[PDB]
């Protein structure tokens, strides 16, 4: 049974993962933000939570 | 409340979607042998405010 309710969802199960690439122009969707350009290496660290 | 600055980092994040409006804290009581009663007069609380 299916249940619609006025709260947002809590299971969806997308999954459906791919592989990384770097040095290379590729378009990416990392956590549901779309881009396009080319990936590295950062030194900078970020705090747990970002 | 000391005179100092400090930030205040997320904890959890909790899909819940009801109404609130008023809210209590709860309380922690200590009874021993040191406060001879019932328990409408028996007990101990110790040194806390908020
Ligand atoms: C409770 O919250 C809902 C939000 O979905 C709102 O529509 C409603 O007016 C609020 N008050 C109630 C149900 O008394």
């Amino acid at each position: 049974s299916f249940e619609l309710l006025h709260a947002p969802a809590t299971v969806c199960g997308p999954k459906k993962s791919t592989n990384l690439v770097k040095n290379k122009c590729v378009n990416f969707n990392f956590n549901g933000l779309k881009g396009t350009g080319v990936l590295t290496e950062s030194n900078k660290k970020f705090l747990p939570f970002q | 409340l000391p005179q100092g600055f400090s930030a205040l980092e997320p904890l959890v994040d909790l899909p819940i979607g009801i109404n609130i409006t008023r809210f209590q804290t709860l309380l922690a009581l200590h009874r021993s042998y040191l406060t001879p009663g019932d328990s409408s007069s028996g007990w101990t609380a110790g040194a806390a405010a908020y």
